């Protein structure tokens, strides 16, 4: 499976880091009652928010994130550090992927890509437990939250995998 | 449709009348009271309005109807010894889930513990798998662990390196945290009455309570000096909307409709 | 007075300078140990590499 | 060696939250341990927090009329 596991974790790298660009890119985060300035039904994401029923439909604005320390929790979602950094994990991942087959030399190469990809869905989680919290303190999630969501496991998997061609790579170096 | 007059109608009062027309000895014609209303005075225009201002009027010569004996009413038109007991009585609605047991814990909150139970498994899977130090816990293995740790079960297997052991001190203390909110969750969602209760103080609480418009139950309300029956009188005389209602057949459809919101 | 009264017009002020005028657990508070957990997965996984480093050399 | 007599000792010990000397191995046998104990642990938490509620809270003379196995009188000449 030296083969498939190869193309198994360049197409699973290119999907999370895909899945997420797009979730953070979209802004379909959210269903719930609100204003894009009387309220209608709004779809929110990371950034900008804009009614889909009314008027104003297609009129997007920013989102007013700053309307006591524990403001950190707005910071945090305030700047959304946390997706971005998803990102950019993942985006260095697929570059330690790129170059696994290029450096045969060292083996570190692989595991750089594996530790990133389970650092990138830690990140993940994060990014969501924080946006989950500031957003409570009726509402329905659209595509672009579960992207997020599916992104994590792929990616997770992805780092399984490499980790797991690490092992078997050193093991018949010792045999 | 094939009847017409008198002979239209049935109903309690429909043959008391009758009985009393025959006792008496004189023919009756049946009206109906246009307004609809049982009888009472407009305080602003002092006019009788319904029933008993078809009495007093003149128009109607006798009134065969369920009309309340009140003082007001005895001051303006005769009435025979009664015929019929009652009193004000309050009328509520009288009104679990296959996937129930997931109430206690939001939705959110499930998706974020499937997330952190995949998380640490391959967490556990990579600080205990790729030291050289070392090399039983794969990536089956370590789901098997988390997971068994999970539900409090156990596992045939423990960590023994620092990097898997802080693993397994967190989550054993996470999975702690988790069991026993939910429990106690549970608990309250277990824990957690009808009587003049709403009714008590009265009905307190959104179970706005109506009365009907120009009857006499709305009189004894309005001329009340208990001390519930003002404050009901204070509360129902000023609640917007109006808690009145115009026939007791829209009353009955109101506290059917408001499916246990309305007294 | 009375005759502001009488017309409405007191009712018409007021109305326009007054009234035109006008147990499922959440993520919020279990959100603590989720923010451990991830804190001990980060440390666990540094201390990995340290004593990784460490044994090598 | 999970034989008939032993997954009877396993499954009244994973039932009742003890644990066991035998876990099963096989992924067919793990996803049958794994519901197990997720089905005990809503059974053993639907216990407690029902025994919680009940140790922490005729009732009625319409009760009372509608039966007849408690005899009820009046005063005589009343």
């Amino acid at each position: 499976d030296r083969g498939i596991q190869m193309l198994i974790t360049t197409v699973g790298a290119f999907a999370a880091f895909s899945l997420m660009t797009i979730a953070v890119g979209t802004d379909y985060w959210l269903y719930s009652r609100g204003v894009c300035r009387e309220e209608v039904m709004t779809h929110s994401g990371l950034w900008r928010t804009c009614c889909l029923e009314g008027a104003f439909r297609g009129v997007c604005k920013k989102i007013d994130h700053f309307p006591d320390t524990a403001y950190l929790l707005r910071a945090v979602r305030a700047s959304s550090v946390f997706p971005i950094l998803s990102v950019t994990l993942l985006f260095f991942g697929g570059l330690c992927v790129a170059a696994s087959e290029f450096h045969r030399s060292r083996h570190s190469v692989i595991l750089s890509a594996g530790i990133f990809f389970v650092s990138a869905g830690l990140s993940n989680i994060i990014g969501i437990i924080v946006y989950i919290s500031a957003n409570a303190g009726s509402y329905s999630y659209g595509w672009s939250f579960y992207f997020g969501a599916f992104s994590f496991i792929i990616a997770e998997i992805v780092g399984v995998v490499a980790v797991h061609i690490y092992i078997e790579k050193h093991q018949q170096l010792r045999a | 449709n094939q009847f017409e007059g008198n002979d239209r109608y049935e109903g309690y009062c429909v043959e008391l009348a009758a009985e009393i027309a025959k006792h008496v000895g004189y023919s009756y014609r049946l009206e109906i009271v246009s307004d609809g209303k049982y009888g009472a005075r407009d305080p602003d225009t002092k006019a009788w309005n319904g029933m008993v201002g078809e009495l007093v009027y003149g128009r109607a010569d006798v009134a065969v109807a369920p009309l309340t004996i009140t003082l007001v009413r005895e001051e303006v038109i005769d009435f025979s010894k009664p015929f019929m007991s009652l009193g004000i009585s309050i009328m509520i609605k009288k009104p679990p889930g296959v996937f129930s047991f997931l109430d206690p814990l939001a939705y959110e909150i499930w998706m974020c513990i499937v997330f952190a139970y995949i998380g640490v498994s391959v967490v556990l899977f990579l600080v205990s798998r790729f030291s050289p130090y070392e090399w039983e816990f794969g990536i089956f293995n370590s789901l098997w662990f988390s997971l068994g740790a999970f539900m409090q079960q156990g596992c045939d297997i423990s960590p023994r390196s620092l990097s898997g052991r802080i693993v397994g001190g967190v989550w054993w203390f996470f999975t702690l945290i988790i069991i026993s909110s939910y429990t106690a969750n549970l608990a309250a969602f277990l824990t957690v009455s009808p009587i003049e209760s709403a009714e008590d103080l009265a009905k307190q609480t959104e179970i706005a309570y109506g009365t009907l418009e120009a009857g006499s139950t709305k009189e004894f309300f309005r001329r009340s000096k208990i001390a519930v029956f003002e404050k009901m009188w204070t509360y129902m005389k000023s609640a917007e909307p109006s808690v009145f209602v115009r026939t007791t057949e829209e009353g009955m459809i109101r506290v059917r409709k408001s499916k246990g919101k309305y007294a | 007075v009375l005759k502001l009264s009488e017309q409405g017009v007191l009712d018409k002020l007021k109305s326009k300078w007054w009234y035109d005028k006008g147990s499922a657990l959440s993520l919020s508070n279990v959100a603590g140990v989720f923010y451990i957990l991830i804190g001990g997965l980060g440390l666990a996984m540094l201390v990995a590499l340290i004593e990784f480093c460490y044994k090598s050399r």
